[PDB]
RNA sequence: UUAAUUUAUUAAUGCAAACAGUAUACCAAACCUGCAUUAAAAAUUUCGGUUGGGGCG
RNA sequence: GCCUGUUUACCAAAAACAUCACCUCUAGCAUCACCAGUAUUAGAGGCACCGCCUGCCCAGUGACACAUGUUUAACGGCCGCG
RNA sequence: CCUCCGCAUAAGCCUGCGUCAGAUUAAAACACUGAACUGACAAUUAACAGCCCAAUAUCUACAAUCAACCAACAAGUCAUUA
RNA sequence: GCUACCUAAGAACAGCUAAAAGAGCACACCCGUCUAUGUAGCAAAAUAGUGGGAAGAUUUAUAGGUAGAGGCGACAAACCUA
RNA sequence: GCUAAACCUAGCCCCAAACCCACUCCACCUUACUACCAGACAACCUUAGCCAAACCAUUUACCCAAAUAAAGUAUAGGCGAUA
């Protein structure tokens, strides 16, 4: 099957992490304290972040697999 | 690793000083490389019984390819170090009693 | 005007300034050591004096290093004492021709190893000299722990060395309980080193990483002056009351 | 050089997507292919070259129905939207295909051959020897790539045991697996070589700049080469 | 050539530049999808002006006022003037506890009350 | 350019290391390294002397 | 010189370069232009419509087969004396 | 007497023939005083164009040319749903 | 940002003959074959017509890309800020 | 005698010594001199060339470790101008 997705147009994959996270029992020394992106070996892993207060201008809707009006069969409007 | 020698010869900038180099010293010349050489076989002591390449007991000098592929990663052979040979010969002497 | 210190002492001056002066002594000594590596791309001379032909007079000979280049692929993987040689090669091995430029490249074999101290397999594009050194050192952990910083020429090697040193110093459970005999045997096999904990954490770190670690250790949010004020006040009242 | 491709649509649709011309400009910006530039604006149509394809919760054969035959400026032949089921996809039209036609997209290979028409499609394992076919594939479930222009067609030669040698329009033989779906008949929009240009305005509208004016001396490759037929290339992977 | 020594104001760019530059005015809202401005009443600086009825203090001082020495008002003086008497009073009797100090005005964090000092939530 | 040093970068080659089966023999797949060759580029250069003005004689 | 047009901005605006017709060679093919195309296609070259036609050659060069050969609308050439 | 001009929009430094005193000197190709000036006084107030769009999945093949006859080819400049 | 090429969204072309047209004359517009004026001129390339096109291989407002061991080239060794 | 001639001080160069500095509030990485919103990609690389040898293809101090004699000695160098 001829796919319609171009690799140059889609989102590129992030580069792999450095060789410091593959060491069991060794914490990395990144730049999470200086609060600016560095040239010196500095690229950690940031945890996800969400907003505690909902904003109408920045509200994301949940997927379709858990809507209260979602059913198994599909209708035709 | 490619072993090369320096041309024009170093002028010897003292014995405790940094050797001063010139742009002409960049020219090298290939003399001998690690490849294109008849390889040698390493000694590995096996710990289990295999086919006709080894046996549990003595040692046999096998090739480097086989040792690095299907002997060391699978835990079928140990290096010929002066530390494990002592316990190996001790176990061999205790196995073959009088 | 003129300068007070030469141009090749500003690094030492900055190290002896303030923020870089709070570093421990062992780290500063390991950084200022600067030792020549082992000859790889050239055969070193036997004795310091060599008798050359054509004339029966002894002359002192010296072995000069080869300026090799270290790409980031060398720092990511585990390479030996080789690299890229950006030199020049004549035509038909004669100086009466043309001086061309030739850059040699080492051979890369993507293999897979198994560290016993860390108990985890890693995919490293290993060469041939590194495999030979591993076979001569009887394992990978011995090759990593015995070779100094001037022999690995890679950041992953120094990271592995520091991790093994921390694992051997902190006595942290490597595998898991229910079988401590294997961990005891592993710790007894690597007992001829045992670098203390206060010195193993500063092995292989660069200058920027060391400065960042020293700043994180010396962070400390500013304590409010109210506590110091009430402490001085209670001390003064106790001193004036107990007398 | 902020050169981004216009092929930014990972879902098949029916609305013609606007395309951007290039004129021989890659990602760097230098002209690498001469003779392209300046033409009439065109709209791209998502043409589905894979003939047999099951719908949602489907598996067996399905019927189709030709609606209307239009024209595609991106190629020489004309396209025709064929509706069927609960979806509509653009496919390549064939010769003698008008409105109100019925075509079949089957896949079950039978014991004997099938005397199909010049509109429906069937695998090569059920077609008689000596049938004008077109839009032949190379791998099972890959898509039609060979013989897709205007009027081009291929004829089946012989069969062995699991392969099917197809005679290409370049007089060259080429075999393929038996489980490959290929259309039957010839492509529409015939007599394309007889299309008289007339003036350079047509070439400028199509988007083709004139050739270089430099007088190049012909080397040794300008002579006629009377060469034999190259051997048949095989795509069947053998262990 | 064009000018270079002069600063970049709002009368130099074309139709696409007049708007996003401005003169440093503080925004009190945002925009929507219909070219409208949604002004929020909680973003405009509300000027709090007290009553000036019974206030007997002129903006100019008389020359008959005697002068005095000048000294900065550091935190130590305010501390010794405010918290020191209360601490001495509660310690001279026998009820001081170094575990809790929130009853003297000290706050361990600034996220509890509204008017925070270090992040400065108030304008001026 | 068929005037001079050379292929520094390709595709084809032969050799050496790297993998895996194979009854005293053959097969050398995809991707790295060095040596020598073939078509394109090229890193550089010069174009001697008298010639009752210079070339031709 | 097929035509319209364009070229030496600032001494030549032309018979000069291009244009449809014709001929030669190369390519069995999916993601960044070529091409979201399939040997009625694409790229590399010579003249440049419609009418009469393109007769010969691999000794020399290159290209293709390595079968001693094919190619000239590939580089070029088609006598003298009595 | 000319109007082969002007008024607006688009691009462009932003105060560049309004008043006052100096007008002895200084720039008008000479003068009055002012499109080649020194200091003070303040013009232009938006409704004009911008400053823009909360997401998850899905939908959009029958041109324009008075678009109603006809006729095409260079196959085309505009829309939504839960 | 002048000029060679490409890309996305726009604008321009009275009137007559309109043979269906990369048709003709001809406004505005694109370029400049010749005469006359000056070469320290209005101008480090101007002034009127005689000029070719002006429904398309035409011109233009905006934004972006192709630069020297190169860019581009309907090939002038033409252009890349006099 | 009109045009016009001279009147010293901002300091300017190198030594010895000394190691020299960087927020009063706001604005400064987008159209810097812009208060306010959802793909995190951005360094780690033989310098070259002119001249000289009457050309030029090998070669030509410049390389950042305190003086001097050794010594311009052995050496390298189309064994030559040179180093
Ligand atoms: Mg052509
Ligand atoms: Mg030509
Ligand atoms: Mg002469
Ligand atoms: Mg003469
Ligand atoms: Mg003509
Ligand atoms: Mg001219
Ligand atoms: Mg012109
Ligand atoms: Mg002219
Ligand atoms: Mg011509
Ligand atoms: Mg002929
Ligand atoms: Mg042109
Ligand atoms: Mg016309
Ligand atoms: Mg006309
Ligand atoms: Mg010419
Ligand atoms: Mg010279």
């Amino acid at each position: 099957a001829y796919e319609w997705g171009v690799r140059s147009t889609r989102k590129s994959e992030p580069p792999p992490l450095d060789r410091v996270y593959e060491i069991p029992g060794l914490e990395p020394i990144t730049f999470a304290g200086k609060m600016h992106f560095v040239p010196w070996l500095a690229r950690p892993i940031f945890p996800p972040w969400d907003r505690g207060y909902k904003d109408p201008r920045f509200y994301r809707s949940p997927p379709l697999h858990e809507h209260p009006l979602y059913k198994d069969q599909a209708c035709y409007i | 690793t490619v072993i090369v020698e320096r041309w024009w010869k170093v002028p010897l900038a003292g014995e405790g000083r940094k050797p001063r180099l010139h742009r002409r010293h960049r020219v090298y010349k290939l003399v001998e490389d690690t490849k294109h050489r008849p390889k040698e076989n390493l000694e590995l002591i096996l710990t289990q019984s295999v086919e006709n390449v080894g046996v549990r007991g003595d040692l046999v000098s096998v090739k480097k390819s086989l040792g690095r592929n299907r002997l060391l990663p699978q835990g079928l052979a140990v290096y010929a170090s002066p530390e494990n040979k002592k316990l190996f010969e001790e176990e061999k002497l205790l196995r073959q009693e009088g | 005007p003129l300068h007070k210190y030469p141009v090749w002492l500003w690094k030492r001056l900055q190290l002896r300034e303030g923020i870089c002066s709070r570093l421990p002594g062992h780290y500063l000594r390991s950084l200022e050591e600067e030792r020549t590596p082992t000859p790889v791309h050239y055969r070193p001379h036997g004795a310091k004096f060599k008798i050359n032909p054509k004339n029966g007079q002894r002359e002192r000979v010296e072995d000069v290093p080869i300026p090799i280049y270290f790409p980031p692929e060398s720092q990511r993987g585990l390479w030996g004492g080789e690299g890229w040689i950006l030199g020049q090669i004549y035509a038909n091995n004669d100086k009466l021709s043309k001086r061309l430029k030739k850059v040699w490249k080492p051979q890369l074999f993507e293999r897979e190893f198994y560290s016993e101290i860390l108990d985890k397999k890693f995919t490293v594009t290993v060469t041939m000299r590194t495999l030979d050194l591993i076979d001569e050192a009887y394992g990978l952990d011995f090759y990593i722990l015995k070779a100094s910083g001037e022999d690995l020429c890679s950041k992953f090697g120094m990271d592995l060395k520091r991790g093994m040193l921390l694992r051997l110093a902190r006595q942290d459970p490597q595998l898991h309980p229910e079988d401590p005999e294997r961990r005891a045997a592993i710790y007894d096999k690597y007992k001829e080193f045992a670098i203390p904990e206060e010195e193993a954490e500063w092995v292989g770190l660069t200058l920027e990483e060391a400065i960042e670690k020293q700043r994180l250790l010396e962070e400390k949010d500013p304590v409010p002056l109210f506590k110091i004020y009430v402490a001085e006040l209670i001390q003064q009242l106790q001193q004036q009351a107990l007398s | 050089a902020n050169f981004v491709s216009w092929k930014s649509r990972t879902k098949y649709t029916i609305t013609p997507v606007k395309m951007r011309k290039s004129g021989g400009r890659d990602h760097t910006g230098r002209i690498r292919v001469h003779g392209i530039g300046g033409g009439h604006k065109q709209r791209y149509r998502m043409i589905d070259f894979l003939r047999f394809r099951p719908e949602e919760t489907k598996s067996g054969p399905f019927e189709e129905k030709v609606i209307q035959v239009r024209y595609d400026p991106c190629r020489s032949a004309d396209i025709a939207l064929v509706a069927g089921g609960s979806r509509k996809r653009w496919i390549i039209a064939t010769e003698n295909m008008q409105a109100g036609d019925t075509i079949l997209n089957s896949n079950h290979i039978g014991r004997m051959a099938v005397a199909a028409r010049e509109g429906d499609a069937h695998p090569l394992g059920a077609l008689p020897v000596g049938t004008l076919i077109n839009n032949v594939e190379s791998e099972p479930g890959r898509g039609a790539q060979y013989i897709r222009a205007a009027g081009t067609c291929g004829v089946l030669l012989r069969k062995v045991n699991g392969t099917a040698i197809i005679q290409l329009p370049s007089k060259r033989q080429m075999q393929v697996l038996e489980t490959c779906v290929a259309t039957v008949g010839r492509v529409s929009n015939v007599d394309h070589n007889k299309r008289v240009i007339g003036k350079a305005g047509r070439n400028r509208w199509l988007g083709k700049r004139p050739n270089s004016g430099r007088w190049h001396r012909k080397g040794g490759w300008a002579g006629r080469k009377i060469r034999p037929l190259p051997p048949m290339k095989s795509y069947v992977k053998l262990p | 050539g064009a000018d270079r020594m002069s600063k970049w104001t709002s009368k130099r760019g074309p139709r696409s530049f007049r708007g996003r530059k401005g003169r440093g005015a503080k925004g009190i809202g945002f925009l929507t999808s219909g070219w409208r401005f949604v002004q929020i009443k909680e973003m405009v600086p509300e000027f709090v002006v007290p009553d000036l009825t019974g206030f007997k203090l002129k903006p100019y001082v008389s020359y008959l006022a005697p002068e005095s020495e000048e000294t900065p008002l550091t935190a130590a003086q305010l501390f010794s003037e405010a918290v020191a008497p209360a601490i001495e009073k509660d310690f001279k009797d026998g009820t001081f506890d170094p575990d809790n100090l929130e009853k003297y005005g000290f706050e361990p964090t600034q996220e509890g009350k509204l008017f925070q000092l270090y992040p400065r939530n108030f304008l001026r």
